[PDB]
RNA sequence: UGAAAGUGAAUGCAGGUGGGAACGCCCUUGUGGCGUGCACCAUCGACCGACCCGGAAUGGAAGGGUUUGAGU
RNA sequence: AUUUCCUCAACCUAUUCUCAAACUUUAAAUAUGUAAGACGCCCUUGUCGCUUAAUUGGACGUGGGCCAUCGAAUGAGAGUU
RNA sequence: GAACAGAAAUCUCGAGUAGAAUAAAAGGGUAAAAGUCCCCUUGAUUUUGAUUUUCAGUGUGAAUACAAACCAUGAAAGUGUG
RNA sequence: GUCUACGGCCAUACCUAGGCGAAAACACCAGUUCCCGUCCGAUCACUGCAGUUAAGCGUCUGAGGGCCUCGUUAGUACUAUGGUUGGAGACAACAUGGGAAUCCGGGGUGCUGUAGGCU
């Protein structure tokens, strides 16, 4: 009970969302990707052609070539006690830049918009991000705010 | 202002129903009533309890507009005596019947050839029906705008000096 | 105790449920009257067979007309046997309901003068039942969805329309020139 | 009887044998570890005596 | 009765001398890219070599 | 057209809905290949309005299009063109007309002249021995069909005449013959001075007088000959050469939007709704 | 190297790039910067054989190739 | 009676009891992919037979400036044969 | 609605999110199409390496993106190695 | 601002009924010689501006249907982890954490890029 066709198991994996079926965006098309571009990849049930294996679908990685409608993308998968290095064509479709990459890319510019800025005025710049820190110190009122005493309620059906 | 009914199209379409010389007569007096070739109709589908012959002419129609359509709707009506039910009348707006005997029409004929039946379909636009029917920026016709039974059957009174039953 | 396992295409080959009629007494009643309900609601999950229903709804429906008549009571079945028990022939066996912990079995609504004897009914079921079940009066007017002082205010400002056993509720949707004209003594008011 | 990943965090804790301890700067990343490992170690705040 | 799969221990297996990466390297082969990509770098980077060649031994 | 049809009802994108877009084309049309990253694909417009012609050099972007030329035959008359401003002729010119404004604007008019006298003969703008290649663009028809001797393929032979290289074959240029599959220059050449619409009223000024002078009313008026077309057509083409910039209009527009502020609506908000609507209700006397 | 008839290894400092042992020099007390760069690995080329090309009786010289070899 | 009556079935509508491993608009927890710069950040210039309308781009480079939270936490020497 | 005479065979007009079709199973996909009809065709071709799946990351099968040719089709962008 | 061409997202844009739309544009619309295609200049092709806002199109209004969104539902359902917890069991409670759907109620009913026209 058990067939290994390239596709088995991607009822739901292929599937386009609800009201969502049709028409392929255009602006799919127009996006540039370049070596070293980290990419998610989400296979596109519409676009038989050029459809990675489902073992990548929702996998990211790096493009490492570019032709006329595809992308190489580069995705290590555990086979035992190692990974190994996938190549993987992928028609563009299915490819979609990482939101992160662009997060870092931001991140980056605004340690050094900080980091200058920081040396020119002579002081600290503090670039590091720090975990959510414990809570500090406040002053709750109770002016117009009375604490209202509440009681566990007794048990009633509400059927 | 432009809401003025006239005829979009007239089809007229043989109810003999029968394939063999009678069908091909049935196309030459189509061609010689519409003055147009009269393309054949297929049979969709074979029949167990018929035997419809697959892909094979069964019907000849044609499709007649212009000025010349007005004249082919004007001697149907005067074989007709002008005298059409309200139930010919479809929700749409349009209007048809049939009549058997077009030997009683305007054209010479002998004995020879044969009898055929010639039926009518009349179908009514008003101007600025093409909205729904170009290919490019395809709308739908307004309510308003759109043709009931109701003015279609006025339309009819309003000339030919035609009554309606009054069932 | 598997996962569902219904009629389908692929168990085609079912046996039906012993127990086929699942509504009593009167059942074209109205709104105004049988105004208490009273429900047998199940305590913990048990598989209920067609069987066990179909006993429990003759003895039911026999011992409660013999006492209070057939239009004192609108006994009614709300377990429904859709799952299929598999056996080994001497391959489906039976159809038994799946209920979960506080699942109606049975609610009947009479009238007030009639609680007593509705919970008596209701408490004899339980021998036919597996299973352990409770005895508790709804809060709810019959089989509608609102508790009775608020139905009292639903009817007394006119706002419900009767509409064979069940009814119809008002509500801030939809078309007003209709709700106007259905709803004739409620009053439409302007805040 | 260490499930895999709570035997990880006591390892990235230094906390490698029965009572064992060490003092942890507490911040959101530092206390959803010790949710994890919650029923093996047990912590609070020390005092300065301590 | 033979047929007797199991993954139990297969994981363990796999951590004992963990889950290896791969040795990442500055350069990789081009033979996994375009070939009309890959003629033209060898034009390409041959005259930049030149260049570098010639710009320090003309200094 | 219950609630749940509707509710699963998936709307087509909106320039489908409204039949101005085809996305099947659309994306084979402007689709470059990856490894050739940012440059754009230019596709020549052509659209034909009943009265107009327009023609613009269109590239696309992921938010949008952007026009990188354009021309309307509505500008034709200043060129001296006032009549059949929509026929395969006007095609032409507003084509020739772009195709001089695009090259102007990415810097090879000099080096690509096209055609000066066209003579109707089948020809693609070759690219130089040794200089840059030609300004590329591809026709983009529409919904419109591309049956022989369509006007789109009007406007495409006018812009490749004026110095664009378009890809393109003559088997649909009017006076093509389909079963020599070889193209008839004369008619060519007559198409692209207007000669066809010559002949047509020099065919009515023989028979149903009446006729002629309902339908070349426009022509009439200015006394103009079958004769003259073709010197109009031919000087026009030469004076969208010397001069082809677009001058910008100085009409102001403060006015134009001062003015369709007046009869633009409002829009109501809840404080009204609820006045408007006790009111029906006390109007229906059932409150 | 090729089944074989056969043919048979330097454009260059026996090449370029990255990491790199050891050594030297500058800092200024840092997990430094700078210059050579052994071994090894990854990588771009060159060279020999086979193969696939065009290719101006016998020979295959210059020009090539996504390739191929347990080569240099 | 091509004029009707109802139990007869059929269908339409609005309510209404009850379900699905091989139903579904939704949609968790747990599990899971990638990233957290020195192979990093800004400009000058070089190469090409690829690509562009084009030194246009792409790829690889060169030379200069940012080495003081070198860019979350915690821990720990690591990898190849 | 029109015929003919039950027959919704045929024809006409409206509504119609696909509830049809798509060779054969099921699942996925598809509406100016991937469905139906029409026109032209042989990319169901020759050659090389890279890649994915099963996987030992061996073979076999099947599949993907390219490259060097030669072609089909289309006005063209393109599309086509069953 | 309005309109037109080409778009981006692809219903806060769809469907419905009814009110308004100056200018320009768009449209309907006038013809069939040429190009072209049809049983049929209906559609598709050309060639035009006599006529019309009436249809399309735009905008506004429905205690409209759908759609979008925020709350209630509800920390409820479910769930990671824990006990020599309860209970014959079915399950349940508790402990350290994570946390819906649906219905119902309120609000909303396209935004925007490029290029060019318009009392
Ligand atoms: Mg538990
Ligand atoms: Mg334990």
């Amino acid at each position: 009970p058990h067939s290994y066709g390239i596709r088995a198991r991607t009822r739901y994996t292929f599937q386009r969302g609800f009201r969502e079926h049709g028409q392929i965006r255009l602006s799919t098309y127009l996006k540039t990707y370049k070596v070293g571009d980290i990419v998610d990849i989400k296979v596109n049930g519409a676009v038989q052609k050029g459809m990675p294996h489902k073992y990548y679908h929702g996998k990211t990685g790096v493009v490492y070539n570019v032709t006329q409608s595809s992308v190489g993308v580069l995705i290590y998968k555990v086979v035992g006690n190692r990974y190994m290095e996938k190549r993987v064509n992928v028609r563009i479709e299915h490819v979609k830049h990482s939101k992160c990459r662009q997060d870092f890319l931001d991140r980056v510019k605004a340690n050094e918009a900080k980091r200058k800025e920081a040396k020119a005025q002579g002081k600290t710049v503090q670039l590091r991000r720090q975990p959510a820190p414990p809570a500090t110190a406040h002053f709750v009122s109770t002016e117009n705010n009375e604490p209202v005493t509440l009681h566990p309620v007794a048990y009633d059906t509400t059927i | 202002p432009m809401k003025e009914l006239r005829i979009s199209k007239l089809v007229l379409n043989i109810s003999l129903g029968e394939s063999g010389d009678r069908l091909t007569r049935a196309a030459k007096v189509l061609e010689q009533l519409s003055g147009q070739t009269p393309v054949f109709s297929k049979a969709r589908y074979t029949i167990r309890r018929f035997g419809i012959r697959r892909n094979e002419k069964i019907a000849c129609h044609v499709t007649v507009r212009g000025p010349k359509a007005e004249e082919i709707l004007e001697r149907g009506l005067k074989v007709k005596e002008y005298e059409l039910k309200k139930r010919n009348f479809s929700a749409t707006g349009n209007f048809g019947f049939g009549i058997q005997e077009h030997i009683d029409l305007g054209i010479k004929y002998d004995p020879s050839i044969g009898i055929y039946g010639m039926d009518f379909y009349v179908v009514m636009d008003r101007p600025g029906m093409r909205v729904a029917r170009r290919k490019a920026q395809r709308g739908r016709v307004g309510y308003t705008h759109k043709i009931n039974a109701e003015d279609t059957i006025n339309w009819f009174k309003q000339k030919y000096d035609a009554v309606v039953l009054g069932k | 105790k598997n996962k569902p396992y219904p009629k389908s295409r692929y168990n085609r080959a079912v046996p039906d449920s012993k127990i086929r009629i699942f509504d009593l007494g009167r059942k074209r009643a109205g709104v105004d009257e049988f105004p208490l309900c009273i429900h047998l609601v199940s305590n913990e999950y048990e598989q209920i067979t067609s069987e066990a229903l179909e006993a429990a709804r003759i003895c039911a429906n026999k011992y409660l007309v013999k006492i209070g008549g057939k239009d004192s009571f609108h006994l009614r079945v709300r377990a429904h046997p859709f799952h299929v028990v598999r056996i080994n022939k001497m391959k489906p066996n039976g159809l038994v309901a799946r209920v979960n912990i506080g699942q109606i079995l049975m609610s009947v609504r009479t009238k007030d003068s009639s609680r007593a004897t509705a919970i008596e009914a209701l408490r004899r079921c339980q021998y036919k039942f597996p299973g352990q079940q409770r005895i508790i009066v709804s809060k709810k007017w019959g089989f509608s969805q609102y508790a009775r002082d608020e139905y009292i205010e639903k009817r007394s400002r006119g706002e419900i329309i009767p509409d064979g056993c069940y009814a119809k509720f008002l509500n801030k949707r939809g078309s007003l020139q209709e709700k106007l004209d259905l709803f004739p003594e409620a009053s439409f008011n302007l805040a | 009887n260490i499930p895999p990943k709570a035997r990880k965090i006591m390892q990235l804790l230094r906390l490698i044998q029965i009572n064992n301890g060490v003092f942890v700067k507490f911040n959101k990343a530092t206390k959803e570890m010790l949710q994890v490992v919650e029923p093996y170690v047990t912590y609070g705040i020390p005092n300065l005596k301590t | 009765k033979s047929k007797n799969h199991t993954n139990h221990n297969q994981n363990k297996k796999a951590h004992r001398n963990g889950i290896k990466r791969p040795q990442k390297h500055r350069y990789d082969s081009l033979k996994y890219r375009d070939a009309k990509f890959r003629r033209n770098q060898k034009f390409a980077n041959r005259g930049t070599v030149e260049a570098i060649r010639q710009a320090k031994a003309s200094a | 057209k219950s609630s749940p049809y509707f509710s699963r009802y998936q709307t087509k994108y909106r320039r489908r809905r409204e039949g101005k877009t085809d996305y099947y084309a659309r994306k084979r049309l402007i689709a470059q290949a990856k490894n050739k990253y940012n440059a754009p694909k230019y596709r020549l417009v052509v659209r034909f309005s009943n009265r107009f012609v327009t023609c613009q050099i269109v590239s696309s972007r992921v938010n949008g299009d952007y026009v990188l030329a354009h021309a309307h035959s509505s500008e034709l008359p200043r060129y001296g063109i006032k009549w059949g401003l929509a026929n395969w002729t006007a095609a032409y010119a507003t084509g020739l007309l772009v195709a001089r404004r695009a090259l102007a604007k990415v810097g090879l008019a000099d080096k690509y002249e096209g055609v000066t006298e066209p003579e109707g003969e089948f020809e693609l703008t070759e690219a130089i021995e040794d200089g840059p290649r030609p300004f590329k663009v591809f026709l983009d028809v529409g919904l419109k069909r591309t049956s022989t001797g369509s006007r789109v393929f009007g406007a495409m032979k006018g812009a490749s005449d004026g110095g664009l290289f378009i890809p393109h074959s003559p088997n649909r240029f009017p006076g093509f013959d389909i079963e020599t599959e070889e193209l008839d220059d004369e008619t060519l050449r007559k198409y692209i001075y207007g000669g066809h619409v010559a002949e047509y009223m020099e065919m009515l000024i023989d028979d149903d007088e009446e006729r002629y002078q309902k339908q070349f009313s426009g022509l009439i008026a200015d006394g103009i000959e079958s004769d003259q077309l073709e010197d109009i057509y031919a000087e026009a083409y030469a004076k969208i050469r010397e001069d082809p910039s677009f001058q910008k209009s100085g009409k102001d527009a403060a006015a134009f939007k001062a003015e369709s502020l007046k009869y633009t609506q409002r829009k109501l908000t809840a404080e009204e709704r609820k006045e408007r609507f006790n009111a029906k209700v006390i109007e229906a006397g059932r409150a």
